[PDB]
Formats: C-alpha cells, sequence, structure tokens
C-alpha cells in the first residue's frame, strides 16, 4: 500500500494484496515500476506504478530486502533461506549472481552507496553492519557492536539503521561509523525500516524503455546496456527478436532473417516492414519493429526502383523518370 | 592482346593471319605490365612501370591519356568494369587494390592491406572480385564489387597463381599456378575444382585467356603464347614466340563487354550512386565514394568526411 503525503487523511492504496508474509518494497522512479516482493509465494515480482503490469523478474527462496540502482539496471536483493545470499541480478533478472553468501544468518536492510558504488547491509542476529562492493569483493564490518539492527538506510557522509531492541534510530558516518549516536529517543514500538526521502534529483538515469517500451510488446525493464524486455508471469511467454516481443512460448519459432511475430508464426525478415501484415499479427510490420529508416545499402529508399512498380521503396514507388 | 617488357601488341586469333590489330604501345624504356580492354570506347588500358603510371590509349593509338599518377608504384594487373566504368588495379607496393572511377577519374582504396597481389579481375554480373595473392601460403580470393565480403574460395594447393581468366560463358574462373605448372578451374565459390590435362611443356605459366573452346597463356621460359583447348588441354600450339618477358595475356571481344546489370539503368545511372555503383550479386548494387568523401544518411549520395578522411597530400 502506499498514502499520499500531501492528501490529508490518505487510506492506504490496496495493491497487491494476495501476497503473504512479504516485508519488501522497492519503487524505481526511471521506469516508475514497483518491485514488491512475494515471500510467500517465493518469487521476486515487478508490477507497474499503479500495479497493473504484474511481471515476476525472479524467484527466491526467501526474499526480503530489495535494492534497485536504475542507472545501473541492477536487481539488488537478499534471500534468508539456509547459507543466506545476496543475490544479485538485472532490472531483467538475466545474471542471478549472489553477491556475498558467507557469514550472513538474516540479511535486511539492503542499502546501495549510489555517490560510491558500494553495498550496505545489517543482519539482525549477527547484530553487525557490514560494506562490500557491488561485486562483493571487499567486506568491512562497518558496525560492530549493535541490538538487533534490522532497518537501514545511506545519505550524505552518514549511515542510519534502526534497533528492535532499544527501538530507536541510530546514526553512524558512512565510512567508519565513528559517530554512533541516538538521532531519536525510545520509540514506543519497534522501527521496522528506515528509508531516505531525496526529494532533491535522485539517481537520474535516461531510461531505455521510454522509446515505444525500449522495443518491447510487454513490459519492460532498463537493465544494464540498454533495455530488456519483460514478460506477464501468469502466461507462458518467451521474447522474440532480440530477446524482444514474448510469444506463446509454444517453440517451432523460426531463426535468421524469418522473424517470428507475436503470434508465433514466422515471416522473412525482409518480408517484415513491407507495408503489409505478414503474420496474422502485425508485428511482421510492427511500428517498434519498423521504429526506424536504417535501410540496407542494397536496398533503394533499387530492384524495382523507378520502373512504374510499387514494390520498391515508396520514394522510388512508380516513380519512373526514365519513362 | 598480350603485354610484353617491350611493347603491347594485339595479335589476331586466326593462325593464318599475323597482322597487329592495334597500334603497338611501345616507348624508350618500357615495362609494360597489366592490360585491360574498353570494347564500347574501342580504347584499351595499361599500366607501365617504367613510367609507374597508368594509361589509357585507343586500339588504332589516336589518344594517349593518363589515367592515375599519385600513388602508383608497381600495378600489375587492371580490372574493367565495362557497366559501371570503373576500373581496378593492384599495386604490389601498396600492396592494395583500388578503383578508379573513370568517369571523373574519381579513386578509392578497395581491398587493402594485402601481402602480394599479382591478378585482379571483375565480374559485373556476378557482382564479384577475384584476384590473386601468391605469397606463401598463396591463396586465390574473392570479393564484392566494394571489396565488402573478403573471402578465400580457393586456399589449397597454390603455389604461384599468376593470371585469373573469366570464363563468362561458363562461369568458371580459370587461372594459373606457376610453381606446379598447372592450369585449373572451379566455380565462382569454388567447388568444382578441376584441373586440366597435364600442358607439354609448361614450366612457368603466367598469362592466361579463354576465347573459344581455346585457352591461350603465356610462359615465361618459354617465351611463346601457347593455345591449349580449355576442354582438357592438348593440341599445343606456339601462337607467337621469341617475346621477350612475356606478361599477360588480357583478351578482346565487343560480346563480353554488354549486357545490363545494377548499374546500366535508364534513371538510375549507377544505381543514382554519385561516384560508385559497385554491382554485387543478387542484382542489387552498393554505392561508394571516393577517399575524401562517404556515404550519408541516405546511401545514394556522397559526402565529404574530413573528420574521418582528411585530404590527401600529393607528396
Ligand atoms: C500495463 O498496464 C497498463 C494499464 O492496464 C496498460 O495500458 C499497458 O499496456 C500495460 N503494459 C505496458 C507495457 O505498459
Ligand atoms: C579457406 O577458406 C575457407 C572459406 O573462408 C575457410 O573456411 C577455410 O578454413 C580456409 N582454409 C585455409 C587453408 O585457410
Amino acid at each position: 500500500s502506499y498514502a499520499t503525503l500531501s492528501s490529508g487523511i490518505h487510506t492506504p492504496t490496496v495493491i497487491a494484496s494476495g501476497i503473504g508474509t512479504a516485508d519488501g518494497i522497492a519503487f524505481d522512479w526511471i521506469t516508475r515500476r514497483i518491485y514488491y516482493s512475494d515471500y510467500l509465494n517465493q518469487m521476486i515480482n515487478s508490477m507497474a506504478e499503479d500495479g497493473s503490469n504484474r511481471t515476476v523478474i525472479a524467484r527466491v527462496p526467501k526474499p526480503r530486502a530489495i535494492v534497485l540502482d536504475p542507472c545501473q539496471g541492477y536487481l539488488y536483493w537478499a534471500d534468508w533461506d539456509t547459507h543466506a545470499k545476496i543475490e544479485r541480478a538485472t532490472l531483467g533478472g538475466n545474471f542471478r549472481v549472489p553477491i556475498v553468501n558467507s557469514s550472513l544468518v538474516m540479511p535486511s536492510g539492503l542499502t546501495l552507496d549510489y555517490e560510491e558504488d558500494l553495498l550496505y547491509w545489517v543482519d539482525a542476529s549477527l547484530q553487525r553492519i557490514e560494506r562490500s562492493t557491488l561485486t562483493g569483493v571487499d567486506r568491512e564490518v562497518i558496525v560492530n557492536a549493535a541490538v538487533h539492527a534490522f532497518g537501514l538506510t545511506l545519505y550524505g557522509q552518514y549511515i542510519y539503521w534502526t534497533d528492535l531492541y532499544t527501538q530507536r534510530i541510530y546514526r553512524a558516518n558512512k565510512y567508519d561509523g565513528s559517530g554512533q549516536i541516538a538521532m531519536t529517543t525510545n520509540l514506543l514500538s519497534q522501527p521496522r525500516g528506515i528509508n531516505t526521502v531525496v526529494k532533491n534529483q535522485k539517481q537520474q538515469c535516461n531510461n531505455p524503455c521510454e522509446q515505444f517500451n525500449g522495443g518491447c510488446s510487454h513490459i519492460c525493464a532498463p537493465g544494464p546496456n540498454g533495455a530488456e524486455c519483460q514478460c506477464p508471469h501468469e502466461g507462458n511467454w518467451y521474447l522474440a527478436n532480440n530477446r524482444k516481443h514474448c510469444i506463446v512460448d509454444n517453440g517451432e519459432r523460426c531463426g535468421a532473417s524469418s522473424f517470428t511475430c507475436s503470434n508465433g508464426r514466422c515471416i522473412s525478415e525482409e518480408w517484415k516492414c513491407d507495408n503489409d501484415n505478414d503474420c496474422g499479427d502485425g508485428s511482421d510490420e510492427m511500428e517498434s519493429v519498423c521504429a526506424l529508416h536504417t535501410c540496407s545499402p542494397t536496398a533503394f529508399t533499387y530492384s524495382y526502383r523507378c520502373d512504374y512498380y510499387n514494390d520498391c521503396g515508396d520514394g522510388s514507388d512508380e516513380a519512373g523518370c526514365l519513362f | 592482346i598480350f603485354s610484353s617488357q617491350v611493347a603491347i601488341r594485339g595479335i589476331p586469333f586466326t593462325l593464318s593471319t599475323q597482322e597487329d590489330v592495334m597500334v603497338p604501345v611501345s616507348g624508350n624504356p618500357s615495362f609494360f605490365v597489366g592490360i585491360d580492354f574498353d570494347a564500347q570506347d574501342s580504347t584499351i588500358f595499361f599500366s607501365d612501370m617504367s613510367k609507374h603510371m597508368i594509361f589509357k590509349q585507343k586500339i588504332d593509338g589516336t589518344g594517349r591519356e593518363i589515367l592515375a599518377a599519385n600513388r602508383v608504384e608497381n600495378v600489375e594487373s587492371l580490372a574493367f568494369d565495362w557497366i559501371s566504368k570503373n576500373l581496378y588495379w593492384t599495386d604490389s607496393h601498396y600492396k592494395s587494390i583500388s578503383v578508379m572511377r573513370l568517369a571523373d577519374k574519381t579513386r578509392r582504396t578497395v581491398v587493402q592491406y594485402l601481402n602480394n597481389p599479382r591478378s585482379v579481375v571483375v565480374h559485373p554480373f556476378a557482382g564479384y572480385l577475384f584476384f590473386t595473392d601468391w605469397f606463401r601460403p598463396a591463396k586465390i580470393m574473392r570479393a564484392w564489387s566494394d571489396g565488402s565480403h573478403l573471402l578465400p574460395v580457393i586456399n589449397t594447393t597454390l603455389g604461384w597463381p599468376n593470371g585469373l581468366a573469366i570464363d563468362w560463358a561458363a562461369s568458371r574462373l580459370y587461372w594459373v599456378d606457376a610453381y606446379f605448372d598447372k592450369i585449373e578451374h572451379s566455380t565462382f565459390d569454388g567447388l568444382d575444382r578441376r584441373r586440366l590435362g597435364h600442358i607439354e611443356q609448361m614450366t612457368h605459366p603466367f598469362g592466361l585467356a579463354i576465347f573459344g573452346e581455346h585457352l591461350f597463356f603465356t610462359d615465361w621460359r618459354l617465351g611463346a603464347i601457347i593455345r591449349v583447348r580449355k576442354a582438357d588441354g592438348g593440341e599445343m600450339t606456339v601462337i607467337r614466340s621469341g617475346i621477350a618477358y612475356i606478361l599477360h595475356l588480357k583478351s578482346y571481344d565487343v560480346n563480353i563487354q554488354t549486357g545490363s546489370n545494377a548499374c546500366n539503368q535508364p534513371t538510375h545511372p549507377n544505381g543514382d550512386c554519385s561516384h560508385f555503383c559497385f554491382p554485387v550479386p543478387n542484382f542489387q548494387r552498393v554505392c561508394g565514394c571516393p577517399y575524401g568523401m562517404r556515404l550519408a544518411s541516405n546511401h545514394l549520395t556522397c559526402e565529404g568526411d574530413p573528420t574521418n578522411e582528411p585530404p590527401t597530400e600529393q607528396c
């Protein structure tokens, strides 16, 4: 659920209420998509800004914490299963590689040092706050003494976390942790999760998904090095083209210059974008498919050129200057 | 047409008559190497290594015009696409193949960074450029007219490939190897590699020419224009003898230079390409530009690229 701040008495907007136990939310502004984690169903899902486009990016046995790096297009998360892992992948979940798997019992409060490209997290059982490189080569324990530190956030040169025992919010220097002070008094209840509201410019990065859904017939996820198309989890889908268009995923998709449309039927890539409907689906000549004029040197924009024929490029279609 | 150190002459194919049909092209000093013809203009193209320049001259000797002077040291062959009026030559010293648009003497370097190219030939209808590199491991290579796709069609059992001849009637590339003393022919894809019967005294053949059912060739050690049947060989007949440093044997025929192509379209001269038609297989064209220019957003026109292609200083 969400509540608008400047909305007076706001009632929590009920979205994705079907999930069971779950304690993870992250919203990517770049693509305006939520990354609600369905721990009960053991799957990390992505949702639209209103929650319409539901897609399961990845499935994790015990997913609790979620970190987004839209500029780098990588989805960071942690698994509460045995031998707890900081599993990292793209926004499309291309490479689910556990960043850190040793010396971790119950990871929580994953945070990302965007300015310094570092990974910070806490562990309630370990009662320590550690930092690591995005790959995980380095590993430094920023805070050694803590009491059930559960939440975490980072901003400026300070790192903020919450304690379930003392029921208060602390602060420490992100580099070392020298200034461990208490930011609040003994709160009546236990503070679960702490986040930073970056009213100022956040991690802005041009969204590849902006241009015609990033060349995707379906949901788009702006991962590293260009957009990464996504497909609905409810249906069985296979990405077409260079992993771009979700199909019925029944197989028998023609390759080479006979790209298969979104329906599954394939037509020649030369036949594609012929100002007609080669497939039962317009995918053959779909907009995204025919996004820009990058005509091959071979073809004019001369087989039927200027020869009273409307089978060549439209510029030379029946425009025969020789006649 | 046979090119020799002393001069370049054209003998009739009939054995009875032995009178030059073209004005012999001679000079002092001269090391003529490489020849080509233009049936429509009744003009020949030849390279003189002594003068380090490529010239053109009509068969009657009316006009002798310089074709290229700069960046020319050792031109060893000439390929002329009659459809696009483009002349291709191999400069061994620069180890590169260059194409000149004869309509305006616009110059462009296509296939380049080679080892020791010796001959070249351009097939307009098939849109293929065949050239020979005798540098061991010697290889017979093919590429598109613009030099796009370089492909070693033949790279096995080649010692010294010297001359290439295109049998336009049967669409087979006949070549000559001086190391193994063999005349072999394969498809344009180099599939059907059949070797002719052993030539009687062939030791260092250099030239070749396919006319009718006979396959003329030149041998340095013999110093003669030996004729054999293109079928299997035999019938060794010395057309001429005693030539000093006999070399290429480029042939002449009106029927060879005829027909349509990707170019030669009434309102698409060179396929509406600014400089180069460069016909490529499957009856298509790729526009080309000189060294100083490049293809624009629309590939039809040519635009200068000083940022990537600074002007070439003369010397
Ligand atoms: C997501 O949901 C919205 C609202 O139903 C719909 O308009 C849109 O096409 C869906 N898919 C994408 C790719 O946004
Ligand atoms: C000869 O050329 C063909 C086609 O490029 C290639 O597959 C083969 O490996 C080459 N062999 C040699 C002798 O280089």
